[PDB]
RNA sequence: AAGACGGUCGAACUUGACUAUCUAGAGGAAGUAAAAGUCGUAACAAGGUUUCCGUAGGUGAACCUGCGGAAGGAUCAUUA
RNA sequence: CACGGGUGACGGGGAAUCAGGGUUCGAUUCCGGAGAGGGAGCCUGAGAAACGGCUACCACAUCCAAGGAAGGCAGCAGGCGCGCAAAUUACCCACUCCCGACCCGGGGAGGUAGUGACGAAAAAUAACAAUACAGGACUCUUUCGAGGCCCUGUAAUUGGAAUGAGUCCACUUUAAAUCCUUUAACGAGGAUCCAUUGGAGGGCAAGUCUGGUGCCAGCAGCCGCGGUAAUUCCAGCUCCAAUAGCGUAUAUUAAAGUUGCUGCAGUUAAAAAGCUCGUAGUUGGAUCUUGGGAGCGGCCGUCCCCUGCUCGGCGCCGGCCCGAAGCGUUUACUUUGAAAAAAUUAGAGUGUUCAAAGCAGGCCGCCUGGAUACCGCAGCUAGGAAUAAUGGAAUAGGACCGCGGUUCUAUUUUGUUGGUUUUCGGAACUGAGGCCAUGAUUAAGAGGGACGGCCGGGGGCAUUCGUAUUGCGCCGCUAGAGGUGAAAUUCUUGGACCGGCGCAAGACGGACCAGAGCGAAAGCAUUUGCCAAGAAUGUUUUCAUUAAUCAAGAACGAAAGUCGGAGGUUCGAAGACGAUCAGAUACCGUCGUAGUUCCGACCAUAAACGAUGCCGACUGGCGAUGCGGCGGCGUUAUUCCCAUGACCCGCCGGGCAGCUUCCGGGAAACCAAAGUCUUUGGGUUCCGGGGGGAGUAUGGUUGCAAAGCUGAAACUUAAAGGAAUUGA
RNA sequence: UAACUUCGGGAUAAGGAUUGGCUCUAAGGGCUGGCAGCCGACUUAGAACUGGUGCGGACCAGGGGAAUCCGACUGUUUAAU
């Protein structure tokens, strides 16, 4: 059955970006998905999106640019200290100039570079570049 | 897919976005639930109380006209059946299969389905014991299940 | 990995143990069956007494008589076949004397054209066999 | 002080039982490896009876046959 | 994952290897445990179940006058033994400490030397000049040849200079010595004061040199060399590698993404259980606090606020501001703090002559060092509140807000003694209230259940029909009929085969029948009836997470086979005979037993196959087909038009497949999945680790048996194998 | 308490210990009006002491184990070899 909605959302975006489409429909919606794309939004990887409100788990239509190479999810959500963060980004990012690890902290869902900027560990969610 | 079948069916009811009440419906909440009351005394599970209300009386969803749902109305009054209806209909079916299987021992398919049906009884029974609508010692006995229909 | 839960460390760990026993090199080092089958008992060298001097045929493509010696170990009494390595060195080995034997190169596996020998002679009568070949030392009489 | 009844801890010996390793054995039956051995030709082509799986019987030996499968077949097809 | 067993198991601080992860080792100097040949029992003592204390027994062993006595090196040396495998029966309490009545005595603790290629650091075996030459940039020069201002190398050519290896006066060192350091005198020409260990076919740096051997001797980790021109053996010459070191054997680490958490594989190379159910285990849909303002800066970036209910101090006028104490869903997570032995590792300083080290040192008495980081997990502490768990009020037995009492009861209170009730307080029990916006998220392209019309060789029971086959009865006419490649066995004037009419028996269900359907799979096909079940579709019905995959366990599981009965037409293991053949215990032919059929019980295996786990999401088209539903021109029935049937044109949802494709993947064949994988993480189960031995031995368990399930090792071997290509 | 097994047996398998006398203790029930009174009958377990180690003191009262052959077994048979 469906087990991790964020895993389905990012796999769906990655297939449609890989085939060159312009919009994607994300079938289930949640606060974690909406908060994850707003992180990808702030760095210019995707365009602006829109969540459709049926009285159930809503849908999302996301405008795509041509800038996304891969978005992914890490399962399970491991916990990561500030000591482990350099090793995680050594494994699953292309280079040291671009690419981001999104990881939820008590301060909120937010990517790795500035998660280090306010000195908080967290739980790893995924990556994009 | 189905729990005890390989089919993957998608047919289901689709509830409309507007959860208001239509203007052409004139029944108010109080006389709808007395309409529900007298249908319970005719002898009817909540499943078909709501069926004969949305095709002859026009109430699309009882939970939209009132604030409550049908089975919640009944036990708030005292007319709820003793054991839940979905568990009741499994026991009723497993009794029929068990009786038919008893008269001809060579019905292997009947024996296979009876395993499946009595499996669904136990899966559902321990759910109702976690939500505490059955006593914690309630058990399904194949011999005595005939008495309670 | 196939199972990827946070609370599946017992599953993953206890599956390594089972599947490590199908590794051939792991299987023999961590069982006592291989160690007790070793004539040396797990040592690198062993000394024994010469029983007789024998020569074996080599193998299908080759054709030569491999000069060997049948030696009986001291710590066990087990009888093995060792190979007097170099050219003509078999003369220096006589019956009823003490020799030092070592493995022949491949950890208990047969090597080259000699069929079924795991051992080699390095010293006879407490004087190095390579020194006798080079003429640097002579047999202690 | 020696010594003595009793109690307690209890070595040790005798016997028995269980258990682990190692080892002898007439004869029997395998496996591997050498080889210009004897008898056939079973598998490779439609390998000259297409091959293979399961099961049962039989035969110097490879094998043969009966029943039900498979194509990894030698047919992706055969006409109102 | 108890209990039992094994450990070539004393635990730890640590060691080796290492990208990131890990793997292996820790007898070994520091901490902790245990033991003194094996057990057991005690005395003294603060402290012992002590053994350089005692008493027994067992083993071993010493002296003896034969009566008795004595013993415990896993302390320092040393010896035997075992072994592949490990040092002197040396000097001293001078240093470090410890013991005693003690400044004074003692210490095989410990220190110092001897052996010491375990291993680690430094570092000689030549340097330079001149001639002869050879090259190079230069010039002249057509080159050649020559000028050397400029080199660069080489040459058992010549030449003077510089040293330490060594011998050794002394000093220093030291408890006394030794070593190092300092320093006199000797001490280098083939500076013989002489560098080795492995290789030269490939991997892998480096001779097709010469002599010998002739598949012999030998070499070779692997591939392989060697049979009269050996680049590989044995030698000489030359060359290569490392260099006071190098080779070989063994354990182990990396290489090994060949144990895969990071991170492998399961169509055909080794591999997914026959099928479903199923408990532990693992994993689980959405859903509840946004936002606003102060301040600074270039719409933008940083600082701040959005829990309350006894004691004092910014104090002011019983109230207000703050500080302190107690109280307040629980965790996981994250950041901080404390607490964490040194030694080792990382690391700061410092010219041990550098370095490995060491904790020292520097300046003309003074000045300073002896840092710091890391130390998982578990326990403690303080902030954060995203993510993930978890609880509240639904027979209200719920919050609050005060009033009505009962009981027990702290204690204030009647100037000082005494008895009672108050009130004031505390705790518990009990009435009537008001008040809350009074209290139940939604209704998953999750699931369960209900309901409606259908659908299907799905299942069981009974029933019915059909020819055909074999046999039998009668009738007709006849000499052959059957079989094969050809024949024979076989039947035949006692009438076979053939034609006709009947009867009986047991099987079987053609053609229709399809890359159609139903079922969990195995499987399911004459008619009719009965009984129970099911998918999909339709649904503005109901419950509201009840779910997914699943060790152990359970139901079904073709054919064959086993056991009881009944029946036995055909076919037909075994067997028999006739052929063929070199043989023919076969293929071909005739006969034919068990079986093939049914009922009731076992067995649990198949190429039980799609050689392809299940659940979920996403990613191209096109024409079909089956079921259900929806809509539309028009034909055709009923007829009497509505509506249902049969065609036709589309749309939707499940299903069996098909064609095409640079989606993408793959070693490829090929696959719309076998894709969404080095851009590697959706959940979960089973399962492979070169080929054999071998699904074998043994043990256990199931079965009447046949056999099923679980399941090694010794030993052997450089390949076995998959897809495709060219030949034959 | 073994091999084996037709899972019923083998089996009292095999092999060990105890046993007297005396003096006590505890447990095991009725009837009448979680209590009280009045009645009882035999057993089992445990303890102390004690005897020239003696105790199922007479009587009664299975020797056992490992294999082979035959007949499955219970049963019957040549009154007088
Ligand atoms: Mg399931
Ligand atoms: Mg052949
Ligand atoms: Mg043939
Ligand atoms: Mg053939
Ligand atoms: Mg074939
Ligand atoms: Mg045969
Ligand atoms: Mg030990
Ligand atoms: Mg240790
Ligand atoms: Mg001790
Ligand atoms: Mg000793
Ligand atoms: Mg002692
Ligand atoms: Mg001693
Ligand atoms: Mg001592
Ligand atoms: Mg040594
Ligand atoms: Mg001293
Ligand atoms: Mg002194
Ligand atoms: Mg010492
Ligand atoms: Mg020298
Ligand atoms: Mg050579
Ligand atoms: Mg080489
Ligand atoms: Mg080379
Ligand atoms: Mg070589
Ligand atoms: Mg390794
Ligand atoms: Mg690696
Ligand atoms: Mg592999
Ligand atoms: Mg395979
Ligand atoms: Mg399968
Ligand atoms: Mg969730
Ligand atoms: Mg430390
Ligand atoms: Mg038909
Ligand atoms: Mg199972
Ligand atoms: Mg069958
Ligand atoms: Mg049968
Ligand atoms: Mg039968
Ligand atoms: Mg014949
Ligand atoms: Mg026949
Ligand atoms: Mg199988
Ligand atoms: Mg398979
Ligand atoms: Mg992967
Ligand atoms: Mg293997
Ligand atoms: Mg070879
Ligand atoms: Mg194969
Ligand atoms: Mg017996
Ligand atoms: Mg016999
Ligand atoms: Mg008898
Ligand atoms: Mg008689």
């Amino acid at each position: 059955v469906r087990m991790n909605v964020l895993a389905d959302a990012l796999k769906s975006i990655n297939n449609a970006e890989k085939r060159g489409k312009r919009q994607v429909l994300i079938r289930p919606c949640s606060k974690v998905i909406v908060r994850f794309l707003t992180v990808m939004m702030k760095h210019g990887y995707i365009g602006e999106f829109e969540i459709i409100d049926d009285h159930r788990a809503g849908k999302i239509v996301v405008n795509l640019t041509g800038r996304l190479n891969k978005c992914g999810v890490i399962s399970p959500r491991f916990d990561v200290q500030l000591k482990d963060l350099e090793k995680w980004q050594n494994n699953l990012l292309p280079s040291r100039q671009f690419g981001f690890i999104v990881l939820t902290t008590s301060a909120g869902i937010m990517d790795h570079e500035e998660a280090r900027r306010k000195h908080t560990g967290g739980k790893i969610l995924g990556f994009f570049f | 897919g189905r729990m005890h079948a390989p089919g993957k069916g998608l047919s289901q009811s689709a509830l409309p976005y507007r959860r208001s009440v239509p203007t052409w419906l004139k029944l108010t909440s109080d006389d709808v639930k007395e309409q529900i009351y007298k249908l319970a005394k005719k002898g009817l599970t909540p499943s078909q109380i709501g069926v004969i209300l949305r095709d002859s009386h026009g109430v699309a969803q009882v939970r939209f006209v009132t604030g409550n749902k049908i089975l919640r109305i009944l036990k708030s009054k005292g007319l709820a059946p003793d054991l839940p209806e979905d568990l009741y209909h499994l026991i009723k079916k497993a009794v029929a299969v068990r009786k038919h299987l008893e008269r001809n021992r060579k019905d292997k398919d009947a024996k296979f389905r009876l395993i499946l049906i009595e499996s669904r009884i136990h899966r559902l029974a321990r759910y109702y014991k976690t939500k505490r609508v059955l006593p914690p010692n309630w058990k399904y006995e194949s011999s005595t299940a005939s008495a309670l229909v | 990995g196939k199972c990827r839960g946070l609370r599946t460390a017992r599953k993953l760990r206890s599956h390594r143990r089972d599947q490590k026993w199908h590794d051939k090199q792991y299987k023999k080092a961590h069982l006592g069956t291989a160690l007790k089958a070793n004539p040396f008992g797990g040592a690198s060298h062993a000394k024994g007494i010469v029983l007789e001097k024998v020569g074996v045929e080599a193998k299908q493509p080759n054709s030569a008589i491999r000069k060997c010696v049948r030696v009986q170990l001291i710590k066990n009494g087990k009888k093995i076949t060792a190979f007097v390595p170099n050219d003509g060195c078999l003369n220096f080995i006589e019956e009823n004397d003490e020799v030092l034997v070592a493995g022949f190169g491949r950890k208990g596996h047969a090597v080259g054209d000699i069929p079924g020998v795991r051992f080699k002679v390095v010293k006879v009568a407490n004087v190095s066999l390579l020194a006798l070949y080079k003429g640097k030392k002579e047999r202690p009489r």
